[PDB]
């Protein structure tokens, strides 16, 4: 998790 | 997975334009996304790509004038283009190197290109 | 815009054939126009395109045997195909990247294909 | 000439994947063929290449783990990747420096990448 | 103007 | 000839 460009 | 572009158009120098690119279809992960361009007669070249890293690379010729951003949920990337010059006239092409959902082979996708004309 | 193909057919090695493609509907600018082919079992490959500079680009296999030309008024393109060989047997597809006079996004268009058989 | 990678996928340490990289098109000769690693936010780097010596040369990170091999009639290569680990996972790219039939200019090709996960 | 393949 | 990874 943050944003699929990346968690 | 398809890629659709919007925006572009005609502006006078110093002016501003936004580009967008929307990915339809399922996307487990992203390796690079972003923008290339090609002026008539010239060869395609990188404008701004984000990589798996997270790092955003701009072309030498961007000089702070363009800004990359993106909406993971809307599966959309944006390029805000400011202080446009006549020499930025080109076809702009969205681009992705992506894993579709299940597959494990990255493939490349290209949008069909958007016209950007900067004149007077 | 619709694309309609004519020409094609069956000839012996050494022989000639001609393809043409006509567009219907309004077109402001052409980004790319030309032909692609696809042998059965095989991948599709570029044959001959013109880009917006005016530069015509021929695949390696052409070796000067096929001649591109265009008739802007008829909105027709042409491939003159001389000195044919059996390995040129394939389905040939008209292709265009076009700006529809409406917007700034480019739309890709394929023709439905034309059979070129080169045997005996 | 065109490269399709195959194999690759998802496993946990002490796991195995097997990469095909298959080349369409005419080829007289191979200057180098192989695989590169790219870890998120790092330099891509060399893993396993065969030069035209025949002198295969591995990256340090390769032990007897990964096992290069080829099928020349079928224009395909393979890397058996045994005992995979998380600290190695990356994007894996096939690589060709090749001579097509009717030319003397070599040309570099890369595969689109292959996700290797752990 | 010359000709749409480009003026 | 031997095997095109080398005549």
């Amino acid at each position: 998790x943050l944003x699929r460009x990346x968690a | 997975v398809t890629l659709k572009e919007s925006g572009g158009g005609l502006v006078q120098p110093g002016g501003s334009l936004r580009l967008s690119c929307a990915a339809s279809g399922g996307i487990s992960r992203v390796n690079v996304a972003g923008w290339y361009r090609q002026a008539p007669g010239q060869q395609r070249e990188m404008v701004a790509v984000i990589r798996s890293g997270g790092r955003i690379n701009y072309a030498d010729f961007v000089k702070g004038r363009f800004t990359f951003s993106r909406d993971d949920a809307k599966q959309t990337i944006y390029l805000q283009m400011d202080n446009l010059k006549s020499e930025d006239t080109a076809v702009y092409y969205c681009y992705g190197s992506l894993l579709e959902t299940g597959t494990f082979q990255y493939r490349e996708y290209w949008g069909q290109g958007t016209q950007v004309t900067v004149s007077s």
